[PDB]
RNA sequence: UGAUCCU
C-alpha cells in the first residue's frame, strides 16, 4: 500500500517494499534530491519534525530513522493531524503532537532529549519557533535542517535577505549554519539550511 | 603508545621511543630493508670501511691541487673502488665522498648482482638460492649470501652444475 | 598499620634440635600453597650457555639471557612468552627499562633495546661494552657499566645520551644501584666501590671495600646496608647511611659469585655451587653478624637462615621476586626459583608497583611515570636534598 | 619446622566480577616510597606548568557594550546574575551574566553619567548634568534626584535604603527624598568618589580631588578623620569580609590599602601598574584585589603578598576605567574605554566545571602541592610567569630605572 | 539558588534536588557545556529524591 | 618567561 500515491519497489532475500522519494512533495526529499554533505538524520537516533501535517514527508523520515529511531511529528490541524494519527498507526516510530510550537514546554514532557530537529513551517517567527525548541529539548551538538519559504515569512524584502536575515537570527542563537541550498527546480524560491546547535564553541 | 592527550603533550615535549637521533632515522635499516642482510653488524662492517674511504678522500683534499702524489693516488684510490664497482664513474673524484654509501657498496652484494641478471625473481630469492647451494663464481660454489664480489668478477656468476634449479631455467 | 592485609611467610626451627637450614627445596615444596609451589620453576636449558637472571620490579615478566645466544622474556606467571631471540654474539645482562614491553640487553659490543615481540628498537652507537646494565625508572636512565672505564648514562624516554663517566678504575667488576637513592655503586679490581651521579665527574665517595676485586654487591631497599662482596671469600655488611662495613665475613670456602637483598631483609650470597640466605643479617650488632657455623648452638653467634647447593652448576646471578619469596638463581643451564618463606614483602602498594596490572592500567601507569620522571640533576646523595 | 608462605590468593587481588574494579592494597612504608620530595616536585612542576598551559582567562564580552566607553559599573549585591554599566555617553546597558546580553537599556542622560548605584530591581544613574534618575528591571525613570553639584559620583546603602551622591559636595539622599538630608564637607572641595562600607554599613570613604583622604560617619554627620595624601585618589573598595579597612587608588602608579582604626600607617601599598590605577575590588573572600589602571591593563593580587601574581591584558580594550569583582569570588567584570565590558576568570586555571571527586581531590592536592613547593626558583620561573605588553614591559624598566636613580 | 527541579513524565513525575549548583554565570561556557553530556560530571548536581508514578 | 626577521 502507497501512503500518498507514490510508486515502491520490491526485492527478494534468501520481500523488502522501498517507498520512493517524490522531492516535489517534500522540501527535505527535495534537499536530498539537491545533494547534501552531512545530514542530522539517522539510523538509529531520535529526531523530531515541526510542521508535519501529514505523511507528505514525515513517513519517510519515520522509514530513514527505520526500526530504530523515533520520529516525535509537530503539529497543530484537525484534518491532516488525523492523518498522521491513523497513518501513526501502522509505524512505531511516530509519535505526533497537536499542540501549537510557539509554547513547546507545553509538551516538555512527552519527548525527553531529542537530537536532531527539522522545519518546515510557514510561519514568519521560524527562527523563534524553532530556537523555543532547540533550547530545550535538543542534544549539544545536535543539528538543524531549516526548511525556508521566503514567499511566506517575509514577501515584501529581496530574495536572498530572507536567508541571509534568518541565518543571523540562528547564529543569534548558538546556531551556526554548516551550509546553504535553495532547492530552486523542485520548488521555485525555497531554501533548506543545515546547521549544527552549536552552544559551546560557536566563535 | 598511546594517542596522548592535549594536555599531555606538552609535558612529555622531548620524549620519544621510536625514532631516535642516535639511533640516526633507524637509516641503517631501511638498507638493511632493501638488500636484506642477515645480521645488523654487516652494515657497520661497510659504514665503518665507508668513513674510512672518505677519511683518506677528505684528507686527500686536503692537499696542494697539482701536487704530483695526490693526483696519482687518488687515481690509484679510484682504479680500486672502481674495479670493486662501488661506484659507477671514475672520471671525477667527486664519488668517493657522495657516491660512496653503504647502499652503494652494498648494491655491489651478491644477490644484487643475481637479482639484476634476473635468475632469480626477488632478492630474497636469491639469498634463498645461495643458502641451497645453487650459485658459482667461476670456480667456487658460494655458501655465504654477503659476498662482496668485483665489477670484474661479476661475469662469473653462473648457477652451479647438476642442480635442480638450473635445470628449472 | 593495620590496613596492611597481608602478612610475610615464616621459617621457624620449633627445636634447636631440628635445624632451620637443613629444609630443601623438594621438602619445602610439599608444604607450599599450590599456585606458590608452582611459581618455583626448573628451566633447564641446557644448550646455549649460562644464564642471566632478571625479574621486572613488579614480578610480571621474567627475563633471560644465556651467554651464548638466548634472550627471553616471558610473562612468567602464566604461560606466555613475549621475546625470544636468538643473537649469535655473546651478551652479558638485560632488564626491562620501563614495561615488559622495552627491555635493553648487554652486549659483546652494543646495548640493544628491543619490543616485547622481539623487535629491534635501538640499537646504540654507544655502549661499547656492557657487563651490568641496570635501570632506574624514577629517572627513565639506563646506566651500563661495560668492560670500559665509563659509565654510560642514557635517557630512553628522550632516548638520548645523558653524560658518560670515566671512573680511571678500569673494568667494572659489579655494579648496583640504589632503589632508595638512585645512586650507583661501581666495583673494581683495586676493591674500590665508587658511588655515582650522572653530574659529577669524580664519584661521589669511593670505598675501599675489600681486598682482591670486587665479586659483587647488593643493596638494601631502605638503602641503609649494601651487602658487598670481594673475590678475597669476603662479604662487608655496609651501612651507606654512616659509610661503615658493619661486619666482615672473612674466609668464605669460595668468594660468592653475587649477593643480592630481599625486601624483608633477606641477605642472598651465591658461591656458585652454593646459594645461603640469612635471615636479619643487615642489622647493626654483630651477633646480627652472617656467619656459616655457630658453636654450640648460641643465640648470639647467627647461622645462615636458609641453604641450597646447586650440583652440577657454578650459579650467576639471582634476584629476588620483589614482592614475591622466591629468588631467581641463573644457572649454567637455567633458572630456578628457589623457594623463601619471608624474603619478598607479602602488601605491596599498588600505586608504586603493580604485580597485578592490566595492559589499559599498563599504559596509565607508564605515563603516570613518563610524566613524573626525573631530569638527571636530580640524582644526589639524598633523595630530600 | 614451621613452613610458611605468601599467598596472595588470586581472589582479593583480582576481583571475581568483570564489572568489578580492582582492588587496590597500599603500604605506605617509606621504604616502598622513595621520592617524597623530588616525585612530589616534579607533580607541582607538571601543574605549574599545566597552569601556565591552562592560563585561558577570557570568557567573552557583554553583548556588544558601549560604543562611547564604560566609566562606572555598579552590581545588585543580593543578584549573582545581573549587572548595570554606565556610559559616559549617558547610556545605561543593563546584563545578564548567564546570557551575556543587554537585559535593558536607557537613554539616561545627555550628559555623562559618574556613577551608577542599586537600592530600591532597581537602578539609580547619577549625571554630570546635576541629576540621577531611578531605573526598574523587569520601566523607566521612576524619578530624578535634582543636586546643585554637578555629580562627581554616587554610592548606595542598604540600610533605611539610602543613597548618597559625590559632588563639589556630597549630599545624603533617600528614595522617598526629592532633596537631600544632610550635606557634608571635611574640606572645601570637589570630592571623586564615595564608598559605603557594606558592614556596619554607617561608615563612608571620601576621597579628596586635592590629594585627601576622609572616613565619614554617617553616626555624627560629620567626618571622623582626615589624612590629607600626597597625591589625588581615584576610586575606593570596602572588604566584605574584614569590614573595617579599605584599598583606594591613587594618582600616581600605587594603590594603598588603609585600616579605619589607623590611616596614619597604611595597612599596605602595591605598585605593580604603571598608570594611575583607576579601579579596585575587594574579593567575597577577602582575599586577593584586583584593580584597573589608567594604562590598558588590570592586576590581581592578594592582600598580604603586595605583587602582582596574576595581570591581565589583550589588544582590543584600553584605559579600562573600571573593574568590578564577583559576587561568587568567580569572574571579574571589566570595563572599558573602548566599551565593551569583558568577562575575565579570577584565576585562568580554575574552571567553572564541577569536577569528578577522583581530579577534585587531585586538584586540591596539587595546589597544595604548589605552596608547600613554592619558593624553589624552578618553580618561581613559571609561577611568577605570563606575557606583559611592550610598552608597560618598558615602563616597569623605566619604573626600576627612575628608583635606581632616586636611591 | 536551583536547590529543587521537577522533571516530568508518563509515568507520573520526577522530584530532584540539586547538591551542587553549576555557576549561572558561565552558562554559555564550554566547561560546564561538556559537562552536561558527562553523566561524571551530571550526577554531581542532582540527586533523586521522589517519582510518583 | 623571554628573544629574533621583513616594509
Amino acid at each position: 500500500e502507497s501512503v500518498y500515491g507514490e510508486k515502491r519497489i520490491s526485492v527478494e532475500e534468501p520481500k523488502v517494499e522501498y517507498r520512493v522519494w517524490n522531492p516535489f512533495r517534500s522540501k527535505l526529499a527535495a534537499g536530498i534530491m539537491g545533494g547534501l554533505d552531512e545530514l542530522f538524520i539517522a539510523p538509529g537516533k531520535k529526531v523530531l519534525y515541526l510542521g508535519a501535517a501529514s505523511g507528505t514527508s514525515v513517513s519517510h523520515v519515520s522509514d530513514v530513522v527505520g526500526p530504530e529511531g523515533v520520529v516525535y511529528a509537530v503539529e497543530f490541524s484537525h484534518r491532516p493531524g488525523r492523518e498522521l494519527i491513523s497513518m501513526a498507526k501502522k509505524r512505531p516510530n511516530i509519535i505526533p503532537i497537536i499542540e501549537d510550537a510557539r509554547h513547546p514546554q507545553k509538551y516538555r514532557m512527552l519527548i525527553g532529549m531529542v537530537d536532531c530537529v527539522f522545519a518546515d513551517v510557514a510561519q514568519p517567527d521560524q527562527a523563534r519557533i524553532i530556537a523555543l525548541n532547540s533550547h530545550m529539548f535538543l542534544k549539544d551538538q545536535g543539528g538543524v535542517v531549516i526548511s525556508i519559504k521566503a514567499n511566506c515569512i517575509d514577501s515584501t524584502v529581496d530574495a536572498e535577505t530572507v536567508f541571509a536575515r534568518e541565518v543571523q537570527k540562528l547564529r543569534e542563537e548558538r546556531i551556526k549554519p554548516l551550509e546553504q541550498l535553495t532547492l530552486e527546480p523542485y520548488e521555485r524560491d525555497h531554501c533548506i539550511v543545515v546547521g549544527r546547535y552549536m552552544r559551546s564553541g560557536l566563535k | 603508545v598511546r594517542k596522548l592527550k592535549h594536555h599531555e603533550q606538552k609535558l612529555l615535549k622531548k620524549v620519544d621511543f621510536l625514532e631516535w637521533k642516535q639511533d640516526q632515522g633507524h637509516r641503517d635499516t631501511q638498507v638493511m630493508r632493501t638488500y636484506h642482510i642477515q645480521n645488523r653488524e654487516d652494515y657497520h662492517k661497510y659504514n665503518r670501511i665507508c668513513g674510512d674511504i672518505r677519511r683518506l678522500a677528505n684528507k686527500l683534499s686536503l692537499l696542494p691541487p697539482t701536487d704530483p702524489f695526490r693526483r696519482k693516488h687518488e687515481q690509484l684510490l679510484l682504479d680500486k673502488l672502481y674495479a670493486m664497482g662501488v661506484l659507477t664513474t671514475k672520471s671525477k673524484i667527486s664519488d668517493l665522498e657522495n657516491k660512496v654509501t653503504v647502499s652503494a657498496i652494498c648494491r655491489r652484494r651478491l644477490p644484487v648482482i643475481m637479482h639484476r641478471l634476473k635468475m632469480a625473481e626477488t632478492i630474497q630469492d636469491a639469498v634463498k638460492f645461495i643458502e641451497q647451494g645453487h650459485v658459482r663464481v667461476g670456480p667456487n660454489l658460494i655458501n655465504d649470501p654477503a659476498y662482496l664480489v668485483t665489477r670484474n668478477m661479476e661475469d662469473y656468476v653462473t648457477w652451479v652444475d647438476n642442480s635442480k634449479i638450473k635445470k628449472t631455467l | 598499620d593495620y590496613l596492611l592485609p597481608e602478612s610475610n611467610g615464616y621459617l621457624e626451627p620449633e627445636n634447636e634440635l631440628e635445624k632451620t637450614f637443613k629444609v630443601q627445596q623438594s621438602e619445602i615444596k610439599s608444604s607450599v600453597d599450590v599456585s606458590t609451589a608452582n611459581k618455583a620453576l626448573d628451566l633447564s636449558l641446557k644448550e646455549f650457555g649460562p644464564y642471566h637472571i632478571k625479574y621486572a620490579k613488579n614480578g610480571t615478566h621474567l627475563l633471560i639471557t644465556g651467554r651464548k645466544g638466548h634472550v627471553a622474556s616471558m610473562d612468567w606467571r602464566k604461560g606466555q612468552l613475549r621475546a625470544e631471540l636468538f643473537l649469535n654474539e655473546t651478551c652479558h645482562s638485560a632488564t626491562y627499562l620501563q614495561n615488559e614491553q622495552y627491555f635493553a640487553v648487554a652486549q659483546k659490543k652494543y646495548t640493544f633495546i628491543y619490543d616485547h615481540e622481539g623487535t629491534e628498537l635501538h640499537r646504540l652507537k654507544q655502549h661499547i661494552e656492557a657487563r651490568h646494565l641496570d635501570f632506574l625508572p624514577y629517572h627513565y636512565l639506563l646506566v651500563t657499566a661495560g668492560e670500559t672505564g665509563w659509565l654510560k648514562y642514557h635517557d630512553v624516554s628522550t632516548g638520548q645520551l645523558v653524560s658518560e663517566l670515566r671512573t680511571k678504575a678500569g673494568p667494572t667488576m659489579a655494579m648496583a644501584q640504589n632503589p632508595w637513592n638512585a645512586v650507583m655503586h661501581l666495583g673494581h679490581s683495586n676493591g674500590t666501590v665508587s658511588l655515582w651521579s650522572p653530574s659529577m665527574p669524580e664519584p661521589l665517595v669511593k670505598l675501599l671495600s675489600a681486598r682482591g676485586p670486587v665479586n659483587s654487591i647488593a643493596i638494601d631497599r631502605s638503602g641503609y646496608y649494601m651487602a658487598t662482596t670481594g673475590a678475597d671469600r669476603s662479604m662487608k655488611i655496609w651501612d651507606i647511611r654512616n659509610f661503615k662495613q658493619l661486619h666482615s665475613v672473612e674466609s668464605l670456602p669460595t668468594p660468592g659469585t653475587n649477593v643480592s637483598i630481599s625486601d624483608t631483609g633477606l641477605l642472598a650470597l651465591s658461591r656458585g655451587p652454593h646459594v645461603t640466605l640469612w635471615k636479619d643479617a643487615l642489622k647493626l650488632s654483630g651477633d646480627s653478624k652472617p656467619c656459616f657455623g655457630s658453636m654450640g648452638g648460641n643465640p648470639h653467634r647467627n647461622t645462615p637462615y636458609m641453604s641450597h647447593l646447586f650440583a652440577g652448576n657454578k650459579v650467576e646471578n639471582l634476584g629476588f621476586v620483589p614482592f614475591e619469596d622466591l629468588l631467581g638463581v641463573g644457572h649454567q643451564t637455567g633458572i630456578t626459583n628457589l623457594i623463601v618463606p619471608g624474603a619478598g614483602e607479602a602488601n605491596y602498594d599498588a600505586l608504586e608497583l603493580n604485580p597485578f596490572e592490566t595492559k589499559k592500567q599498563r599504559q596509565e601507569q607508564e605515563v603516570r611515570t613518563l610524566l613524573n620522571k626525573l631530569p638527571a640533576d636530580t640524582i644526589t646523595l639524598d633523595p630530600n636534598s | 619446622m614451621k613452613i610458611k608462605t605468601i599467598k596472595r590468593s588470586a581472589d582479593d587481588y583480582v576481583p571475581v566480577k568483570s564489572t568489578q574494579e580492582s582492588q587496590m592494597p597500599r603500604n605506605l612504608n617509606p621504604e616502598l616510597h622513595p621520592f617524597e620530595r623530588a616525585r612530589e616536585y616534579t607533580k607541582a612542576l607538571n601543574a605549574t606548568k599545566l597552569e601556565r598551559m591552562f592560563a585561558k582567562p577570557f570568557v567573552g564580552q557583554l553583548g556588544y557594550g558601549h560604543r562611547d566607553g564604560v566609566y562606572a559599573i555598579a552590581k545588585n549585591y543580593g543578584s549573582l546574575n545581573k549587572l548595570a554599566t554606565g556610559s559616559a555617553d549617558g547610556v545605561i546597558k543593563y546584563w545578564n551574566m548567564s546570557t551575556r546580553e543587554e537585559f535593558v537599556s536607557f537613554k539616561a542622560h545627555y550628559g555623562l553619567v559618574t556613577g551608577l548605584c542599586v537600592t530600591q530591581n532597581f537602578m539609580l544613574s547619577c549625571s554630570d548634568d546635576k541629576t540621577v534618575k531611578l531605573w526598574s528591571i523587569n520601566e523607566g525613570l521612576i524619578r530624578t534626584f535634582d543636586g546643585e553639584s554637578a555629580f562627581q559620583g554616587i554610592d548606595s546603602h542598604r540600610e533605611n535604603s539610602t543613597f548618597a551622591t559625590g559632588g563639589a559636595k556630597i549630599h545624603l539622599w533617600d528614595v522617598n527624598r526629592l532633596k537631600p538630608v544632610s550635606d557634608l564637607s571635611w574640606g572645601a572641595d570637589n570630592i571623586t568618589s564615595l564608598k559605603f562600607n557594606q558592614n556596619e554599613t554607617d561608615i563612608l570613604a571620601s576621597t579628596g580631588s586635592d590629594n585627601s583622604i576622609v572616613l565619614y560617619d554617617l553616626r555624627t554627620n560629620s567626618p571622623t578623620q582626615k589624612i590629607v595624601q600626597t597625591m589625588r585618589t581615584n576610586a575606593i573598595c570596602w572588604n566584605p569580609m574584614e569590614a573595617f579597612n579599605f584599598v583606594t587608588a591613587n594618582e600616581d602608579h600605587n594603590a594603598y590599602y588603609y585600616d579605619m582604626r589607623n590611616l596614619s600607617r597604611s595597612l599596605n601599598v602595591f605598585k605593580d601598574h604603571v598608570s594611575a590605577v583607576m579601579d579596585v575590588d575587594f574579593s567575597p573572600t577577602g582575599d586577593e584585589i584586583v584593580t584597573g589602571s589608567y594604562d590598558k591593563s588590570i592586576r590581581i593580587y592578594k592582600t598580604n603578598h603586595g605583587h602582582s601574581r596574576e595581570i591581565y591584558h589583550t589588544k582590543r580594550m584600553q584605559h579600562v576605567f573600571q573593574v568590578k569583582y564577583s559576587m561568587d569570588s568567580k569572574y571579574i567584570i571589566s570595563g572599558s574605554d573602548d566599551g565593551n565590558v569583558r568577562l575575565w576568570r579570577s584565576k585562568a586555571w580554575e574552571r567553572s566545571n564541577v569536577k569528578t571527586t577522583r581530579e577534585k581531590n587531585k586538584l586540591e592536592y596539587d595546589e597544595k602541592l604548589k605552596e608547600r613547593f613554592r619558593h624553589m626558583p624552578e618553580i618561581k620561573r613559571i609561577s611568577r610567569h605570563r606575557h606583559v605588553p611592550q610598552v608597560i614591559k618598558k615602563a616597569q624598566e623605566i619604573k626600576n630605572i627612575e628608583l635606581s636613580s632616586i636611591k | 539558588p536551583i536547590e529543587y527541579l521537577l522533571f516530568e513524565e508518563p509515568t507520573g513525575y520526577a522530584v530532584f534536588k540539586v547538591k551542587l549548583q553549576q555557576d549561572d554565570i558561565g552558562s554559555r561556557l564550554k566547561e560546564v557545556q561538556e559537562q552536561i553530556n558527562d553523566f561524571g560530571a551530571f550526577t554531581k548536581l542532582i540527586e533523586l529524591v521522589s517519582f510518583a508514578p
